């Protein structure tokens, strides 16, 4: 969402003096008509891209790119504007463009692209491209837009992203569930680099049934920095019942990100 | 203020070979429909909506060629110019641009394919600048089109009145009124397969025209279908047919 | 005259069979052009190939060909000609 | 999909009906050519017109048509093209 | 001892435009026959008998052109020359004149029309000089012509062995051997009209190749005829069919 | 069968000197082969013509014409010959031709015509045209022929011919058969301009039968010149029988021509 680098942006393409600016958004609706409204763009697409930072923090970014249309309307082109809209958080940013010099159709190709925006995983992204001047009232549209599906960090490529590890999926807790003594189970697993509490939900179900005979919760206090990357051991006494042999145990972190909403790892023991 | 000025030309357009650096848009919309002028002939009414908001600052004309394909091959078209250039992108009075032209006579039972493009045309290695629509003409069986000379000569106007009744178990009697147009007729009787067949030759009856044709039939002919075919010379072997029914004769 | 064979080309095997007639001229390219005159007034029966079935109708198809002519030495003239390619089996039109 | 109508041109009334496809090009006379594709793998029945009859086979017919092409102003060249015209009913070939 | 040297040319003959005061006769006789070259191609052997007793004192060559027409159009021909000048009417050694030329490739199932005339040609407003003969080629159902690469793909050399017996009153079972060339087949049963029908799809069987196809039949199916039609891709819809017969399978 | 008369015969055509002649024929040992013998003629036909005579002997004649091909053989043409052959009497005559100078094909049409021979009525005539030189042994023939049919006397135009006037079909006898008394018949008719006897053949048949009850012959003597074109009256007594009412009477001359073979006029009287 937030812009990545404050270095002078480069949009230079052969024979042009282009500038990029984050001006006022005003969503996608504004009134400023004029005599001639140029034509619509063509073949706009967005691609997935991966890049690190100066510190090396690999962030996911999008490769937005689009083509032109061939007609005399290229003579009267003046500007363009890029917008990004969020369906879930309703927060929308905007990008401003221009063309300091007039363009002639000289070589039969013209390309535009940009990849300077970080996207959030598992979020739909809306990108729209507009051309200036804006349409005169009661005129043909000059803007097109499409969707963008972003997977979750559990995917291999999405895994190695730096923003993931803050409540991420690369942290695989080695789950060791031992039968141990009768009516007693011992669970051991490794935890991550965050000083936030965990929780264990031990639920026992009868075989071939989803109902629960006995459900127990265990609270794991806030870890100390010295205890990072060390297996934590919890032993729990099970219900003394026959037929409720199926036990479901799950771990839920409470990291700074996705707090109360991060993924849970459930292990099933059946007899 | 522009208008339309249509003529005729088939072949190579002089501006196709020459290259153009700037090209116009396309035909935003295009519709065609048939309109009839009478006191026979039917003509074509084609209306198109021009490009909007751009791509019109330069434009010369439009071409419309149409191909008909039924028992033949046909291809001819007319190119029209625009008298004055365009200053605006929509009519100052109001509404989108709309022109039309009347012509391109129509035959019977022929499918027409209509296409058009703007001028000058697109250079090589560019997008397909065309849009096309299709339309089928009515036939001769319809009520409106029974009075053309060709159909009446083939017998659209004719009223061959048939009364065929089962003469006996193995033969059936057919009565039908003759015409000065023809002299020979066939006969078909269909229930599940051919149950009877014949071929007759009788001259014109200025006398009373009630026929006396007897045809042998195999099996029970009750409830069959009587089909009559006339050998009118002008339609060749493809002459229109008329239905008949089997009735019971005491 | 209404018969269908088993082998050979289409004209001896099609349901609406056509034969080839001779057109002769001295100033035409080619000299000989062979039109189609399909025989039976109606299409033949599929079950036997030797009798006639009256439920169908026969109709020629035409196409325009490129031929050259002579005209007074000589002159080069290019105009089309009307020839017949093949007949097809079409369904009847019935009124009432 | 195999059906026979009662009126209209031959393509909707022939025993072996054919539709028209589109061959679009930028440098050809004409711009659009319309070939023929036989919709039914076999010939339809005479008695009804809406069902199929397996005792037949469907085949196309071709002919050479004069068209023009351009090639690098520009230059004009002449070359023939292969375009399908009509499907016809043909009898089967048997061995034994 | 004149000989004939032949080469290929299609189009306008240069003598047609010019005017000729004197013209020769015509071809007296013409025959066309096919020949086969040892291995695989088919070429046509032509022969003509030149005119007698006169009208050969001046002459140049003899053109032949051939038109073939089946599912296609065809036209291509060669004008072939003569080398020596002609001084006499018949052979000095004796007998009439017998020439020939080998060529003009032959396709399958195409009717051929052969025509010819002498050179230079008749001027405008004169008699029609030419004479023509017709010829037809065999198909792919003859023993001597089962082995083109073209027709093998259609299954000319295939040995589809079939066995169809009446399972019960309403069912008849068909046994047949599959091929790596085909994947889908029809099944037609004809006694008076259609009594049964089906459509099957089975791949190649490197295992035992005895088939099992169940087809419902209407009425007594004894004594009917069983036809099979394979969808070999090369032949499209014109793939050759192989006949069969229905027998009785006894329960015993 | 005989040439009409001896006068310098005209065969000339533009750019040609021609001669006519009658001489030996029948091609007895006509093996005269030379090197390169021209082609055969083309489109030979014979027409019918009637020619008058100074004294009035109108004669029917055959008009023979023929054309030529257009090969190079016209250079080596040298001669021609015409033959007329009879079938029944086998009497046959020939007439020869010649072209003095060499003819060059300048324009495309040439014709040869001739009708100076009288044909006999109701006879079959064969006309053959030959070109010189004669063919070599084992060579292509260069001669064509045709059959010609002559109508008999009763034809409209053949009626007025004078060879038919001899034993004239124009001699029409007004036959007057009067019943007169019972068992007696009187017949009167006119006769022609020759002193030739006439025989009356009166035959009586029963009705619906071809057998003859009574047949009688009457001799009319040789007429005198004063009796020419005057009705001759002969009365005959008929048989006294019942049912033999049908009588056939026929008259035939014994003229100088067709003697014993001239046609008869039979009149039938039925009761
Ligand atoms: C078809 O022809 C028949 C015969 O001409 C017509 O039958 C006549 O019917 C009327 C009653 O409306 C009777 O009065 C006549 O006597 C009938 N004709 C004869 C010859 O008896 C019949 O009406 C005709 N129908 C049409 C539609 O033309
Ligand atoms: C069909 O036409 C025939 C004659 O062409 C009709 O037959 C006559 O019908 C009348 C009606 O009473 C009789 O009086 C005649 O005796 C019939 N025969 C003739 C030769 O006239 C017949 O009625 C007509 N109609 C039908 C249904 O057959
Ligand atoms: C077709 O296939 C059948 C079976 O595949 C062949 O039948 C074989 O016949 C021989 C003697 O004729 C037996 O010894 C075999 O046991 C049979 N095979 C079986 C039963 O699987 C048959 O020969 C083949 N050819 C023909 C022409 O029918
Ligand atoms: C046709 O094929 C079927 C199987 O494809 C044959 O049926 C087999 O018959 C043998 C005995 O003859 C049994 O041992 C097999 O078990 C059968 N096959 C199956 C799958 O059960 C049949 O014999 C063949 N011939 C016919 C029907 O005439
Ligand atoms: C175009 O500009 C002129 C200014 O000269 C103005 O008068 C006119 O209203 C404008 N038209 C449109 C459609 O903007
Ligand atoms: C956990 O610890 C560091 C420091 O907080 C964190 O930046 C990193 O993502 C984790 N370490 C590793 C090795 O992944
Ligand atoms: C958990 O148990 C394992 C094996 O018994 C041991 O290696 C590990 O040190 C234990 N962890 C703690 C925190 O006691
Ligand atoms: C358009 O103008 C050209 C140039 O004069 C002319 O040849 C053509 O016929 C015109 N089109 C019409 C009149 O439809
Ligand atoms: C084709 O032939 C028809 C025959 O009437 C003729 O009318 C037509 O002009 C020709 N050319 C085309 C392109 O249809
Ligand atoms: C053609 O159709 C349009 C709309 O259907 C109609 O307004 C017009 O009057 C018709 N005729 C002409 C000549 O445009
Ligand atoms: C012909 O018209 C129908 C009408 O719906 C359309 O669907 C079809 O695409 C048209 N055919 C072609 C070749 O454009
Ligand atoms: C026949 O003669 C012509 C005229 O010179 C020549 O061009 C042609 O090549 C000859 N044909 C051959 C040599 O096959
Ligand atoms: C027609 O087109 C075919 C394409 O297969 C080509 O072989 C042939 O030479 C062309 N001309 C004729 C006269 O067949
Ligand atoms: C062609 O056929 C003739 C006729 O029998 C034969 O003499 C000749 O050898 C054959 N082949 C050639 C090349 O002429
Ligand atoms: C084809 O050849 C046969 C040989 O008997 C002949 O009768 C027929 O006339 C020929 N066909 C043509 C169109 O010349
Ligand atoms: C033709 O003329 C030549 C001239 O010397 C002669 O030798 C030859 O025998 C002649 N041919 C005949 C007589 O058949
Ligand atoms: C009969 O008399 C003369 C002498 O025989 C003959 O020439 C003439 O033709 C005949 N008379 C008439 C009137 O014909
Ligand atoms: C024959 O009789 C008729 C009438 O009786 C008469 O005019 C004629 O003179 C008679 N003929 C002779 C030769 O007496």
């Amino acid at each position: 969402l937030r812009l990545l680098d404050h270095r002078a942006l480069v949009c230079s393409q052969p024979g042009l003096n282009c500038t990029v600016k984050n001006s006022t958004c005003l969503d996608d609706s504004w009134i400023h008509p004029r005599n001639l409204t140029p034509s619509s763009p063509k073949d706009l697409q967005i691609q997935l891209h991966f890049a690190h930072t100066q510190q090396g923090d690999l962030f996911p970014v999008a490769h937005i790119e689009w083509t032109l249309q061939t007609d005399a309307s290229i003579l009267y082109l003046e500007g363009a504007e890029l917008s990004v809209l969020q369906l879930n958080t309703n927060e929308r940013l905007c990008v401003r463009f221009e063309f300091l010099s007039k363009l002639r159709h000289h070589h039969r190709r013209w390309r535009f692209t940009f990849s300077h925006f970080v996207v959030d995983p598992d979020q739909e992204y809306e990108v729209t491209v507009h051309h200036l001047p804006k349409p005169i009232p009661d005129g043909d549209p000059n803007h097109q837009s499409k969707n963008f599906l972003v997977p979750d960090c559990e995917h291999a490529r999405m895994k190695v992203t730096t923003p993931c590890m803050s409540s991420g999926s690369l942290w695989d807790p080695n789950i060791t569930v031992e039968t141990l003594e009768a009516h007693q189970l011992r669970v051991s697993f490794t935890l991550w680099n965050e000083s936030t509490h965990y929780q264990i939900l031990l639920t026992s179900f009868p075989h071939m049934e989803n109902h629960s005979c006995f459900e127990h919760m265990h609270h794991i206090p806030a870890p100390r920095p010295e205890e990072f990357h060390q297996r934590s051991n919890v032993t729990l006494t099970l219900r003394n019942l026959k037929g409720c042999c199926r036990h479901q145990v799950q771990i839920q972190p409470f990291f700074s990100s996705c707090l109360n909403d991060c993924l849970r790892h459930s292990a099933t023991v059946s007899c | 203020e522009p208008t339309v000025q249509c003529g005729s030309e088939t072949g190579p357009s002089p501006e196709w070979m020459l290259q153009h650096d700037l090209i116009p848009g396309d035909l935003r919309d295009l519709r065609v429909e048939p309109v009839t002028t009478s006191v026979y002939s039917i003509l074509m009414n084609v209306s198109w909506v021009l490009r909007a908001d751009a791509s019109i600052r330069l434009l010369k004309a439009t071409k419309i060629c149409v191909t008909g394909k039924s028992n033949f091959q046909s291809y001819s078209c007319v190119r029209c110019n625009y008298t004055e250039a365009f200053q605006t992108q929509t009519r100052p009075s109001g509404g989108k641009w709309t022109f039309s032209y009347i012509g391109f006579p129509v035959e019977l039972n022929t499918v027409y394919f209509i296409g058009a493009h703007n001028i000058p045309n697109a250079n090589m290695n560019e997008d397909g600048p065309s849009m096309s629509v299709n339309f089928t003409s009515p036939g001769c069986l319809d009520h409106i089109m029974k009075y053309k000379k060709k159909c009446v000569k083939a017998g659209s106007l004719w009223d061959p009145n048939i009364t065929a009744c089962k003469k006996n178990e193995e033969t059936v009697e057919v009565n039908f009124t003759t015409t000065p147009l023809g002299n020979r007729y066939m006969a078909l009787i269909q229930h599940s397969t051919i149950i009877g067949f014949s071929q007759v030759f009788e001259p014109h009856q200025k006398k009373q025209t009630r026929a006396s044709v007897v045809i042998p039939v195999t099996g029970d002919s009750e409830g069959a279908t009587v089909q009559l075919t006339p050998y009118f010379p002008t339609c060749g072997s493809d002459c229109i047919r008329h239905k008949g029914t089997v009735v019971l004769c005491p | 005259s209404c018969r269908a064979s088993e082998d050979g080309p289409l004209n001896s095997r099609a349901i609406s069979p056509w034969r080839y007639e001779l057109d002769r001229d001295l100033n035409r390219l080619p000299q000989d052009l062979y039109h189609a005159r399909c025989l039976c007034p109606h299409c033949v029966s599929l079950q036997t190939g030797s009798h006639m079935d009256p439920r169908g109708n026969s109709e020629l198809l035409y196409h325009n060909q490129t031929v050259f002519y002579r005209r007074p030495g000589y002159c080069l003239e290019r105009r089309l000609y009307r020839v017949s390619l093949a007949c097809v089996c079409v369904r009847p039109r019935v009124m009432g």
